[PDB]
């Protein structure tokens, strides 16, 4: 019996990615083979996370901004920096990420903890386990798009100079012409 | 981290290092906040 | 909680739970108490928010003196929309703080809403109980006891309809600020508001 | 030829601050001797961005040496068979360390 | 799948304060540890001692700077400026007064070891209650969990009003007026 | 200070800048960060 | 599915499978299953579309506006071909969106017309089954419910009938854009196509 990759058929399964959510098999480069698998997914739901946050924060910045903050999205950190509004917040993420290094270090020395579970679940979504491995899979699936999503809000806005949509001036027209 | 990195870290040479790094910055911090204090 | 025992339902969608995008079926029983009482604390806000903010737009208001030398009616000049920004910052924080005691001690009650108490069921009595603080036992919701002459029955009745009239309030109060925000969104408001 | 080398600068603590020696075209440091300027514009570096790139990529190559290190004693080391293949040491090093890194360099 | 999680930080093994007898255990919160390294009765006696000592700080600067002592010279509103002007031989006499309390309650007993050799001798009980509050045991519990509260909120508080002041250059309350 | 809320609007709408003509990618190479002499001394923390 | 079980063929060519390349004869099984419902795809937009075309040359035309400023007369003047340049872009968005819609949510059905689905048969409320996703329960073929008042004979002869008619349709479309783009290609398309 040989195990292949649901995601590429034509090369053998990596057989260190058991037990894992969203295990289609994508890993070509065999990273999983080198890194640990609990470094790799803390990573991965890390990425996935500040990627949502940053492409819904993104989006909301062209839109709408406190009053104090005169800035668009693309020179907001420079001003915030200058202001020392992201020291304030470099601050107190990296309490969080210190105690997040400190999670991280027990869970690959096998304290128990998951690869990226700080039980945060105040409102109960998915406290049935049944649910769980679904929500896992979901928040993954919507990560893994958002940070997509994050690159191109980035680099379209920047390339066009155009607000939300990120679309050049032609594109808002006779985009289905015969 | 672990027993076996505190241990190390622990070990002679690091824990020198780490406190003379400590006491370096403190001289020099207060030469750069007192400066140029010949006298009490 | 459990999506099935809420009382809800009503006519308007036919005799059955309406979630149309199956919300309640993606929780796991835990969240559709924070549901509840979101969702009477929204229509409650929102009642209050549309009367008075009709109350508002008909330009009656309370004699005079909010503050010191600020007038009701020139506090309140611009409408209703403006209303907010216009009255005294101090006052502001007053009405801040005192919703910031209640809405501290209705979650600090010991059966919770969402740890297996009614969720909507605000404590009647929130500053009771507290040691080293004392207030004049006022019950906040029902001081003069109007639901003692009601019957379980009848009060599940006017329960379904606080639903009813919260679920619409908060329909009406998001149609006010629409129409004030986007002129001719909601075509039955008029100059006033 | 009017600007002396620099690339070094000491911070103002204990009177240290005169070693920034006027070194010209409005920039005080210590003045460096290693001939890395002289070598940087024969490479045909020509501003500062080039410089920062390089260096980051030279401390992306020492991550990866370090990696290397780790990698061909923890994981998977080679044999005493594997080492003493002399003949083959010899080729790879004249034709392909040797070789292709001048002709890399002549391209 | 944590064994034994910390109550305070549930992704974190308990620490060996949770498991433990003081007051105000079970919040669990040691993200770094430092009850398994640090002696556990010397950390709460300092803990003790820091708290009393910034919540009487914190009323003091918060009310210096609307009340003066009657007659007293080099007053300013402010702290760090009081301080400063203020005559050096009365913050002598203060330090004095306090070094004096601590010499003679820790006699003989200024080490970690010497300090709780007394199996008896309990983190922060050094015995000062003279309307003998401590007989009753039933609240006993109850008010050392709120001077414990207390304490930290005050080493909190007192922190905050230092550096506000420092930022604004204006007392604590002149500062706060000053942001509504 | 403004508190956003009390004393200022909560949220203020953004600049809206107009759908335009794009820029050049050497006009907003050479204020880059990592790619301009000059971005890369102001990506320096001030401090 | 297998070419043999299919109704496709017809009194035209013999009632023999017309194939005259080896095709059918040379691929699997299920890429058969792939050709007729594209076949049915192919020809269902072409007997809409020829129908369409034949409407815009004529000029009967919807009375009204299509937008704020545009009419479909307006659209409509540039004759049938240019008018799909001529409609707002906004407008012909939300035609090319509901087809994607339409089109992923027949695509997501699970037999699949290649993994044991029938071809061609679009499966009926498409926008069912799909989690947070409501729509009303309107059939995409018969919302009236017709095939309800027919037999499974009249049936099958109506799918020949339907088959035989749109291949006859996709003659029919490319014949009318040919006559567009070469002219005199293809004659009876006078001035007007
Ligand atoms: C063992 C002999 C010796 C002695 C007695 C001193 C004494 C002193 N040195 Mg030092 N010094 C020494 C060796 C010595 N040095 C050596 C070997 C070096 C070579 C690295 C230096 C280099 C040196 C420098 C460059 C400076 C000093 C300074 C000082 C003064 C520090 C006071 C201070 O800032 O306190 C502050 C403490 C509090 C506020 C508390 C003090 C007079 C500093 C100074 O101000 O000199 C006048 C100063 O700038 N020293
Ligand atoms: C310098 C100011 C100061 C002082 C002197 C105190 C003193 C006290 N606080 Mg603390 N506290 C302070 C600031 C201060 N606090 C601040 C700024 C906060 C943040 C909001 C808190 C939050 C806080 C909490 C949450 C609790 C305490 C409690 C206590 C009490 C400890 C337990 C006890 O023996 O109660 C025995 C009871 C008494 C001695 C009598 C009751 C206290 C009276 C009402 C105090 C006077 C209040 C005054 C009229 C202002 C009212 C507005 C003690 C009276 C605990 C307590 O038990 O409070 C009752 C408690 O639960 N405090
Ligand atoms: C019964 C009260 C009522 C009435 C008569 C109107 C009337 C109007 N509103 Mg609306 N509006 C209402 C309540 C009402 N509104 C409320 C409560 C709000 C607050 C949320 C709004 C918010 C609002 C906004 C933000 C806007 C309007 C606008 C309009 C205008 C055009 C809307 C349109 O094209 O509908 C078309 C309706 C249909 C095609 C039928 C709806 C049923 C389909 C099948 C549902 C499809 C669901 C979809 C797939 C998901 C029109 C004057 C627009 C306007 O012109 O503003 C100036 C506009 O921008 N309204
Ligand atoms: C590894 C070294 C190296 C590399 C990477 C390149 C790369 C290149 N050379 Mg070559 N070149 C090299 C060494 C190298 N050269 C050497 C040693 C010589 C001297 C004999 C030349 C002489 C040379 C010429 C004369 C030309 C190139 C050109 C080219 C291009 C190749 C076009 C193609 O693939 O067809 C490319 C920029 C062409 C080009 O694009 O020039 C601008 C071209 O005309 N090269
Ligand atoms: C102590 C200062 C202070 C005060 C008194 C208020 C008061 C208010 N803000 Mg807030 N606000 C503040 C600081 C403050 N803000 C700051 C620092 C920011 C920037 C992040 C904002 C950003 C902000 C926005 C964007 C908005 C408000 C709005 C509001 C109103 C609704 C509050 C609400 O729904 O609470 C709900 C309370 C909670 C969810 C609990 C939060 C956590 C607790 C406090 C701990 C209210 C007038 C709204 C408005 O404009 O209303 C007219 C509004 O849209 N505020
Ligand atoms: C693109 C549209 C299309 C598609 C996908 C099919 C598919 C099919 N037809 Mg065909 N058919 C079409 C158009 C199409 N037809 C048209 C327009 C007519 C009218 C002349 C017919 C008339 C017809 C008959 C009478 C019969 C079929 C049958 C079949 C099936 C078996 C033959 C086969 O392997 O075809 C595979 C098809 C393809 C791989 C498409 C290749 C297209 C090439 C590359 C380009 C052709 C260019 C064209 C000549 C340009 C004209 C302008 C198969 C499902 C037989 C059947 O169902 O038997 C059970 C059958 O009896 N068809
Ligand atoms: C920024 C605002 C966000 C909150 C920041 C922290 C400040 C409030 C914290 C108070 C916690 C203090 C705290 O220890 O409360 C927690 C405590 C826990 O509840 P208990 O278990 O005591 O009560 C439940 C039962 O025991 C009662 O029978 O709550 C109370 O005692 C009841 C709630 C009274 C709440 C009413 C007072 C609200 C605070 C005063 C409002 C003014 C704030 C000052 C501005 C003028
Ligand atoms: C027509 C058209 O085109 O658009 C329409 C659509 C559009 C825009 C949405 C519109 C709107 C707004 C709407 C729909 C607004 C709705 C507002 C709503 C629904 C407001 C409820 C308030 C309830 C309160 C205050 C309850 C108090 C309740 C109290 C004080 C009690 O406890 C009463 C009670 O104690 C007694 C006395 C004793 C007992 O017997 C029973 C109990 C204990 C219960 C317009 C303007 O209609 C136009
Ligand atoms: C006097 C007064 O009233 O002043 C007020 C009025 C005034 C000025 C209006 C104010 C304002 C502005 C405010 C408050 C603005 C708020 C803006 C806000 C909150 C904007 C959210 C955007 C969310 C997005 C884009 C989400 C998309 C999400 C998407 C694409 C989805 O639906 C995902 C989806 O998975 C679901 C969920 C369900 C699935 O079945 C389907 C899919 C997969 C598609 C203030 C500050 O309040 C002050
Ligand atoms: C001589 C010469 O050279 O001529 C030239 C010029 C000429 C002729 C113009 C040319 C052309 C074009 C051609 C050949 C065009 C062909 C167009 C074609 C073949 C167009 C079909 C439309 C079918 C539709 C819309 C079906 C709807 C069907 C519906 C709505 C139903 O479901 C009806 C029904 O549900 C009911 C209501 C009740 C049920 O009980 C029964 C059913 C299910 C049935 C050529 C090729 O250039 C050749
Ligand atoms: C979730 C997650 C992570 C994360 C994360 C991230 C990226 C989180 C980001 C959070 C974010 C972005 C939080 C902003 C808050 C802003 C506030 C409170 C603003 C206050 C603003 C105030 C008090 C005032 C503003 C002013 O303008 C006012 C009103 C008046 C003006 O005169 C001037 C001033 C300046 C005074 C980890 C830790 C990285 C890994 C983990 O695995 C998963």
């Amino acid at each position: 019996p040989v195990e292949y990759s649901e995601s590429l058929p034509f090369l053998v399964k990596r057989k260190a990615l058991k037990g894992y959510v969203g295990d289609v098999g994508f890993d070509p480069l065999g990273f999983s083979e080198i890194l640990p698998m609990d470094w790799l997914r803390e990573a991965e739901l890390k990425h996935c996370r500040v990627a949502m946050l940053a492409t819904f924060g993104f989006g909301f910045t062209d839109f709408w901004h406190f009053p104090g903050f005169d800035y668009t999205t693309l020179e907001a950190h420079d001003a915030c920096v200058a202001s020392g509004a992201m020291s304030q917040l470099l601050l107190w993420i990296g309490l969080l990420e210190v105690f997040g290094t400190i999670g991280i270090d027990q869970t690959l020395r096998g304290s128990g903890r998951a690869a990226g579970d700080f039980g945060f679940d105040p409102l109960g979504f998915g406290s049935d386990p049944a649910k769980m491995a679904d929500l896992q899979m979901k928040e993954l699936a919507n990560g893994r798009l958002a940070m997509f999503a994050f690159s191109g809000f980035v680099t379209q806005s920047v390339l066009t100079g155009n607000q939300f949509p990120y679309l050049f001036d032609y594109q808002t027209t006779d985009v289905f012409a015969l | 981290m672990s027993n076996d990195l505190l241990k190390y870290l622990s070990t002679a040479p690091v824990l020198l290092t780490a406190w003379m790094s400590i006491t370096a910055g403190i001289i020099i911090e207060i030469q750069r906040f007192f400066p140029d204090s010949l006298s009490f | 909680a459990f999506v099935d025992s809420i009382e809800g339902v009503g006519e308007e969608t036919g005799n059955k739970i309406w979630d149309p995008l199956g919300i309640s079926d993606a929780v796991s029983d835990e969240a559709v108490m924070w549901f509840r009482h979101s969702e009477l604390k929204h229509g409650r806000v929102a009642m209050l928010a549309t009367v008075g903010y009709m109350i508002g737009a008909a330009g009656i208001t309370f004699p005079g003196e909010i503050a010191k030398g600020v007038t009701f009616a020139s506090v309140g000049a611009s409408g209703p929309y403006a209303a907010w920004d216009a009255t005294p910052t101090a006052g502001k924080l007053q009405i801040l703080t005192i919703i910031l005691a209640l809405e501290w001690a209705a979650e600090t009650k010991k059966p919770h809403y969402m740890r297996g108490g009614v969720p909507g069921k605000i404590d009647q009595l929130p500053f009771e109980g507290i040691p080293g603080l004392w207030a004049p036992k006022i019950k906040f919701w029902d001081p003069l006891n109007f639901m003692g002459a009601l019957t379980e029955e009848q009060k599940a009745r006017k329960r379904k309809s606080e639903l009813k009239n919260g679920r619409l309030a908060m329909i009406g109060i998001i149609s006010f600020l629409t129409g004030h925000n986007i002129p001719g969104s909601v075509p039955a408001l008029d100059s006033h508001f | 030829t009017a600007i002396k080398p620099s690339a070094q600068v000491v911070w103002p603590i204990v009177g240290q601050e005169i070693l920034n020696g006027d070194v010209g075209g409005g920039f005080s440091g210590v003045q460096i001797t290693s001939g890395v300027f002289q070598m940087w514009r024969a490479s045909g570096i020509t501003n500062e961005t080039e410089l920062y790139w390089t260096a980051m990529g030279g401390l992306v190559m020492s991550a990866l040496m370090v990696f290397a290190g780790w990698f061909h004693y923890h994981k998977a080391a080679p044999k005493l068979e594997w080492f003493q293949n002399v003949e083959s040491m010899m080729n790879h090093h004249l034709a392909g360390l040797l070789g292709l890194g001048c002709l890399s360099w002549s391209g | 799948a944590i064994a034994k999680p910390s109550n305070a930080v549930p992704f974190l093994t308990a620490p060996p304060c949770q498991s433990s007898k003081l007051a105000g255990a079970e919040t669990g919160f040691d993200p770094l540890y430092l009850s398994e390294f640090i002696d556990l009765k010397w950390a709460r006696e300092a803990e003790l001692k820091h708290g009393r000592i910034c919540m009487l700080a914190a009323p003091g600067y918060f009310f210096q700077e609307f009340f003066q002592l009657p007659g007293f010279p080099g007053y300013s509103p402010n702290g760090i400026e009081a301080v400063s002007s203020v005559s050096p031989e009365a913050l002598a006499q203060i330090v004095i007064f306090m070094s004096v309390i601590e010499y003679n309650s820790n006699l003989n007993k200024w080490t970690m070891d010497t300090m709780f050799a007394d199996p008896k001798r309990e983190p922060g009980n050094l015995g000062f209650d003279p309307l003998k509050f401590g007989e009753n045991k039933n609240t006993r519990a109850r008010l050392e969990m709120a001077e414990l509260k207390n304490g930290r909120l005050a080493m909190l508080a007192f922190s905050g009003m230092v550096h506000q002041t420092f930022v604004t250059g204006k007392p604590v309350w002149a500062s706060l007026q000053d942001i509504f | 200070m403004t508190i956003p809320g009390v004393n200022a609007p909560g949220l203020v709408p953004a600049t809206k800048k107009s759908v335009g003509p794009k820029p050049e990618w050497d006009s907003f190479r050479d204020t880059s960060h990592f790619w301009s002499s000059e971005g890369i001394m102001n990506s320096v923390p001030k401090v």
